[PDB]
């Protein structure tokens, strides 16, 4: 855990763009691009809710969401039912970052829960696995991954940035949300955990209209990197204002590739 | 309910990789423990003749053991650190396996190989060359899990490994993650989500007077006992088991041991102990003047090191008691103690005979 560039984030789970819009051309013949993006975001609500319920701290919604999001970036939305992958992510994640094993009642009673308050318009039906299934997707997910479990974020790092300017109390709130809402994107998938961090303190400076232009300069990083990750960014909260997930997600759900059957 | 795609799953078991289809291991169990079974197995393939060990997790499915270790083991590259070769998953039982290289030694064994010489009036202690060596690749494969945030939580002669006759003989291998925490690990207020432990031994004073932080300092006190017991042979801090096991901090028969090993601490010597969780219950059940006359210095003379050796006073450093005035391991591996005549070798057995049985098979029913 302490050192980025030997990890196995680094070296086997920063993927390359084109790749993985290869990838998901297998499931693009059911969805638009645009939709399978707000697929995406859904299913990061989804996973973000049950870790409130749960009472999880962000790190480990965080690893939970890298895990979801890794998954099936090799792998078909039709593979493993993305309504069990995202609770067993958490059930994962939660072990990984030693919070501990949820219990068989909480966790279900969690999806359970979840699903019927929060996501009723896409989920006419209650949750329908019971613990028997979380273990067994969670093997599989285990083993999918390649068995890579520590996943790096960009929370550490910003808070480190943030202190070296001397400008915690004023920029960190705005940074860090700004950072929770990047795991709406790719964003994790594409590039180091340190350069989105600088991304979203910049964005957070611009929206505070605080220069930091100097600061920034002293830095050796590939500005030209950080400016990419700065237009997903902008970009992310355009597609939220024009994005209902409530009016949309049932439709865009339905034309979801769903697992093929046993014959 | 049928969750996974079928023709996915299909092609998933087609070519799973199944541990009883690449490796023999029937009959061959070398150890058991709270961790589960290891075993000695060769590739079913003949594509190589090596040894391998596999590590067949206890219980079902992914406990919190099972997932540290992986997650970390995934992550971690060192000569002196156990390397994870592969994850086997069973999915009908749900059992989890772990590949690693087979080391022939470790440390519990070597050991008690030394104490059985000198308990049969045919006395052999541990070569001096031979500890040094051992105890600087411990150094050298801590330093390198600290520096990387992790903190073992374990150590004891069990979980030091020595490689055997191949192309990796004589380093040590530190092993088994089961206990393993980052610096950064939340603090859970009850139990530690670990394994059961029943003696005491390597545990730092500040663990048994209630102290709730994960510390390098407790690795380094740990790595201290482990010294003195390959310098003796005898397990410094040896302790009975309690007749009436409790989960809580307090374990008094140990914190006798300790202090008639190393003497009470002087109020100078750890300032802090005041501020331990047990400190009240440590002044209702012990007296300081019990203690007077004992110090590590008494107790290592009775066997045979000398005070004044470069040895003793790297010792006396690893084992202090109050954990902010303990040496950390970069600084013990620049001990001169390193420098002085035999230098350590990254072969512990210095390209002599090892005169260590090889481990035998388990053949018992459980
Ligand atoms: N408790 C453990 O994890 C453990 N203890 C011993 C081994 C082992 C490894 C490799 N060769 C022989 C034994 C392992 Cl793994």
């Amino acid at each position: 855990a302490g050192n980025f560039w030997q990890s196995s984030h680094y070296l086997q789970w920063i993927l390359d763009k084109q790749d993985l819009l290869k990838e998901r051309q297998k499931d693009l013949k059911f969805l638009s691009e645009e939709e399978y993006w707000k697929l995406q975001i859904f299913f990061t609500n989804v996973i973000q809710a049950l870790g409130e319920h749960l009472k999880l701290r962000q790190q480990v919604i965080a690893t939970a969401t890298v895990y979801f999001k890794r998954f099936y970036a090799r792998y078909s939305l039709k593979s493993i039912d993305p309504v069990l992958m995202a609770p067993t992510c958490v059930f994962l994640a939660s072990k990984v970052e030693e919070f501990g094993v949820v219990s068989n009642t909480r966790l279900i009673a969690a999806a359970t829960s979840v699903l019927k308050t929060r996501f009723s318009y896409a989920f006419p039906k209650e949750f329908p696995y019971r613990m028997n299934h979380i273990l067994e997707c969670e093997f599989y997910l285990l083993e999918l991954m390649d068995c890579c479990l520590i996943v790096y974020h960009p929370y550490r790092p910003l808070l480190q940035y943030v202190q070296d300017m001397g400008q915690e109390d004023m920029l960190l709130p705005l940074a860090w949300r700004i950072v929770n809402d990047t795991y709406r994107t790719d964003l994790c998938l594409l590039y180091p955990p340190f350069m989105i961090a600088l991304a979203c303190l910049h964005v957070a400076c611009v929206v505070q209209q605080k220069d930091a232009r100097q600061w920034f300069a002293e830095l050796s990083v590939d500005m030209e990197k950080i400016l990419e990750i700065i237009r997903v960014i902008l970009k992310l909260y355009e597609q939220w204002k024009n994005f209902d997930e409530r009016k949309e997600m049932a439709t865009i759900l339905s034309k979801m590739p769903k697992p093929k059957p046993p014959p | 309910m049928e969750f996974m795609d079928y023709d996915f799953k299909v092609k998933l078991s087609s070519e799973r990789e199944r541990v009883e289809d690449l490796f023999e291991y029937e009959g061959c169990k070398v150890g058991r423990g709270t961790y589960g079974h290891v075993y000695k197995a060769k590739r079913k393939d003949g594509k190589d003749d090596k040894d391998y060990a596999l590590k067949q997790i206890e219980g079902t499915g992914i406990s919190m053991s099972a997932c540290r270790e992986i997650a970390l083991l995934r992550e971690l590259k060192h000569p002196n650190v156990i390397s994870l070769q592969k994850v086997f998953l069973s999915h009908a039982d749900r059992k989890v396996w772990l590949l690693f290289d087979y080391a022939e030694h470790d440390l519990w064994h070597i050991i008690k190989f030394h104490r059985a010489s000198k308990a049969n009036k045919k006395p052999v202690q541990l070569p001096r060359g031979m500890v040094k060596s051992l105890l600087y690749q411990i150094l050298d494969g801590i330093h390198y899990l600290h520096a990387n945030w992790v903190l073992h939580r374990d150590l004891k002669p069990a979980n030091i490994l020595v490689m055997g006759e191949g192309p990796e003989r004589g380093r040590v291998k530190i092993a088994d993650m089961g206990f393993a925490r980052l610096f950064n690990s939340p603090l859970k207020p009850l139990a530690d989500l670990d394994p059961v432990v029943v003696t005491f031994w390597y545990r730092a004073p500040e663990l048994l007077l209630g102290a709730r932080h994960y510390t390098k300092a407790i690795d380094i006190w740990a790595i201290g006992c482990i010294f003195a017991e390959l310098l003796t042979s005898e397990p410094i801090f040896h302790c009975r088991q309690e007749d009436i096991k409790t989960s809580n901090p307090y374990h008094h028969d140990q914190l006798d041991r300790i202090f008639n090993v190393m003497g009470f601490p002087a109020d100078k010597d750890w300032e802090d102990i005041k501020k331990m969780p047990e400190h009240s219950t440590l002044m209702k059940d012990f007296r300081r003047n019990t203690y007077t006359n004992c110090s590590l210095i008494k107790y290592m003379e009775k066997h045979k090191v000398k005070p004044d050796s470069k040895a003793f006073h790297l010792l006396q450093k690893l084992l202090t008691m109050d954990p902010i005035k303990r040496i950390t391991s970069e600084q013990a591996m620049q001990d001169p103690y390193f420098l002085e005549d035999p230098l350590p070798t990254s072969d512990v057995f210095a390209g002599c005979q090892i005169p260590y049985p090889k481990r035998e098979f388990l053949t018992e029913e459980e």
